[PDB]
RNA sequence: CGCAGACCACGGGAUUGAUAGACCAGACCUGGAAGCCUAGUAAUAGGUGCAGGGAACUGGCACUAACCGGCCGAAAACUUAC
RNA sequence: GGCACGCGAGCUGGGUUUAGAACGUCGUGAGACAGUUCGGUCUCUAUCCGCCGCGCGCGUCAGAAGCUUGAGGAAACCUGUC
RNA sequence: UCAACCAUAGACUCGGCGAAAUUGCACUACGAGUAAAGAUGCUCGUUACGCGCGGCAGGACGAAAAGACCCCGGGACCUUCA
RNA sequence: UGCAUCCGGUGAAGCCGCCGAGUGAUCGAGUGGUGGAGGGUGUGGGAGUGAGAAUGCAGGCAUGAGUAGCGAUUAGGCAAGUGAGAACCUUGCCCGCCGAAAGACCAAGGGUUCCUGGGCCAGGCCAGUCCGCCCAGGGUGAGUCGGGACCUAAGGCGAGGCCG
RNA sequence: GGGGAUAAGCUCCGUGCGUCGAGAGGGAAACAGCCCAGAUCGCCGGCUAAGGCCCCUAAGCGUGUGCUAAGUGGAAAAGGAU
RNA sequence: GGAGGGGAGUGAAAGAGUACCUGAAACCGUGCGCUUACAAUCCGUCAGAGCCCUCGACGUGUCGUGGGGUGAUGGCGUGCCU
């Protein structure tokens, strides 16, 4: 089907601002001496030497 | 199954039929260069 | 009224939309902290806004001599740059207008003790 | 194995199972590979059967092997080294290690490994 | 991870652990494996042998993974009656 | 019996009502008949209200976890033979 | 009758590129009624926490096409002892 | 624009304004910011002389919407590689598809698309180190091949000519 | 007054009759033509019309004498009934 | 990585950077103040609480021949043109 109005900028604007992003929860690891924050997902392999840390 | 479009090309045949000889050919197919090198053309006939 | 700097990007090849979803995370985030988080964003939109970020940083330190870890993304904002149009087709004999979108991104910095 | 629950792992069952056998083959060739998450998921349990079957060896359970994956040089390796190596430990030879994602779509990626700390 | 489920939600567990997968055993489905031996001209049949194989159901086993962790989240007072 | 003789952005398309063709009757003729006869494209990604379900947020004068009362609403309500 | 189960392409979730027809407005309920005689917008009452997601398709006399049936005006083409 | 006078790089117009005015169309020779060269006043003259609507024209930008789709019924994968950056680019081993075709050779047609080197802000329905994309350079060799210089059909043009 | 069924928000005529058209404001629950009244602009002044004075809604659950028992008031006929 | 940018410079001015005189509106966003999640809104108008900014007369903060932005709540109120 098709719209019938211009739907109004209150509503627009309202829904549109579910289209957001969250950040993932981060934590830190001790990279060889030295710290950086990566996710908990990532947390074994990243002290196993897998994650391309730049 | 038959999508044959009208443009099957040739060139003996665009020449034989759309040419500047043919165009000369008679009295009618030369005023027709007559506007066109007048006018301003490039390619009066190809 | 705290020591600031700027830093931009023009013509940028993301829209402004896909931009600001990002950006929304990262407005009064630290600078160290943002980076991060956009090392580990999933969005396509995160390198240019990193490069923009460490740029703003990096002037700070050379060209105004600023610590870098009493700094924050105090203020950020991508914007509408020019825009391309691609006559794209479609059926029954249609043409629809693609618009090839740009973006501008802005950031300022400033540097905050606590 | 316990059979997908859902629908397949890349069209249809004729390419989850082949694509299965590739990745157990490149797996006992190397001994780590990277894939997409679902695949590891899929592919613990399969590898690991192929291991019990290689730990208790015979010419029986070495047919039953090779009716799937097809490159000879990988059922020597397996019957050769894997075999007994893997004979104590009762369950439990593979390792899934996850890891960045990937690009293109965003997809996740994993890490299997075979342990080797016995 | 689930017999919960469009996603999210819901339900359970999270080394002070049997949630899942594997492994061992069992139940059930199929129906008498491969190899060897024997009889046969050969097709093939018989023995070893409820054999072998195998997915969800069940009991056990900590062998692999459940991580050496991040984020949210708590008190203006005021009057009568007491 | 009603609700666009309920309901085609839900389905059909036999009829009726496009172009083809034929019979009867009228018309000199083109052609016509609330006469007949065989055939004949049914387009759309749901913006809003509405409706069935499901979430996020905030609230109920501190923040939280369990057990629940019941205003008010819904579902069900059929019948027979020896 | 009388419908049930399975698999693939979609549909749903995630990452990227990214249009469309349509559009006077807008923080756009229901009823009985009034009215250019079928009311989201008026009266009088009843109900409803803000914002979203999947889905249905009753209405918005929904979108499309300055009606193709009818009538008027102008043309066109066809006919005939005009 | 005719005529007379006034302001103007010591900052006109135009634009954003604030403060104010007129019974109204409107006004500020009242002042700020921006900006950089012509304007105002009174009287007369002349008008392409005032737009909110023509299913109006041209350009730009919104809602729908960060939604539908991303072009078949063959199916992709692992290691290594250079690279800033790899689901797709190069190689290795697998796998799968067509196999009177989705294979090899000509005619029409198109016109450098071919090779090498370099390149990736545009394009490819994503990205791209890749490409029929971009740039430069290079490259097509005929006594016997398909045509002409050899011949003619359909048909064409048509000396003279006949008709008009 | 005609036509009509002495039906139509029907149709057709008359009328120094009206209003709407071109006419706001108040009352009529909302309501172009009904009743009142014909808007030069302002005032945080007063008196009145139509209509109305229990609350919603500003003004009287006003005074006096009688009827109503039907929620008449706040639709209705032929006819029936101490 | 490069695009692109920040300093240093040129220049009278880079609010003249080869996308370049001026540089409007629609449109797209960032900050600051008020307001908004028990409510039925042609989106306004008349009254107006409360808070925030400002000018002025004064006095330790304070009304005013004030002015401006928002504006809870109440009444009235049926888009523009043809």
């Amino acid at each position: 089907a098709v719209p019938k109005r211009r739907m109004s900028r209150a509503n627009t604007r309202s829904r549109r601002a579910q289209w957001k992003a969250e950040a993932p929860g981060l934590v830190t690891v001790s990279v060889a001496g030295q710290q950086r924050k990566v996710p908990r997902r990532l947390l074994k392999a990243a002290r196993l030497g897998l994650v391309d840390l730049d | 199954a038959k999508g044959k479009r009208t443009f099957q090309p040739n060139n003996r045949r665009r020449a034989r039929v759309h040419g500047f000889r043919l165009r000369m050919r008679t009295r009618a197919g030369r005023a027709i260069v007559a506007n066109r090198r007048s006018k301003g053309r490039r390619a009066l006939t190809a | 009224e705290f020591p600031s700097a700027t830093a931009k990007a023009r013509y940028v090849r993301v829209s402004a939309t896909k931009a600001r979803r990002v950006i929304d995370l990262v407005r009064g985030k630290s600078v160290e902290e943002a980076l991060d988080i956009l090392r580990w964003a999933p969005q396509a939109a995160s390198e240019p806004v990193a490069k923009v970020i460490a740029s703003a940083a990096a002037n700070a330190q050379n060209n105004e001599g600023l610590d870098p870890s009493t700094l924050v993304v105090a203020t950020v904002y991508a914007d509408e740059g020019p825009t391309a149009k691609r006559i794209r087709p479609r059926a029954q004999g249609r043409a629809f207008r693609i618009r090839k979108r740009t973006s501008h991104i802005t950031v300022i910095v400033e540097s905050r003790p606590p | 194995p316990k059979p997908t629950k859902g629908p397949r792992l890349g069209g249809s069952s004729s390419h989850q199972s082949a694509l299965l056998a590739n990745l157990a083959t490149s797996l006992f060739e190397h001994g780590r590979i990277k894939t997409t998450e679902p695949k590891a998921r899929a592919l613990r349990p399969y590898a690991e059967k192929l291991i019990t079957h290689a730990k208790k060896g015979a010419l029986h359970n070495r047919r039953e092997v090779m009716k799937k994956i097809r490159d000879k040089d990988v059922v020597h390796t397996l019957f050769a080294e894997i075999g007994p190596f893997y004979a104590d430990r009762n369950g439990g030879y593979t390792r899934i290690i996850k890891v960045e994602n990937r690009k293109g779509d965003n997809a996740p990626m994993a890490v299997i490994e075979l342990v080797r700390e016995k």
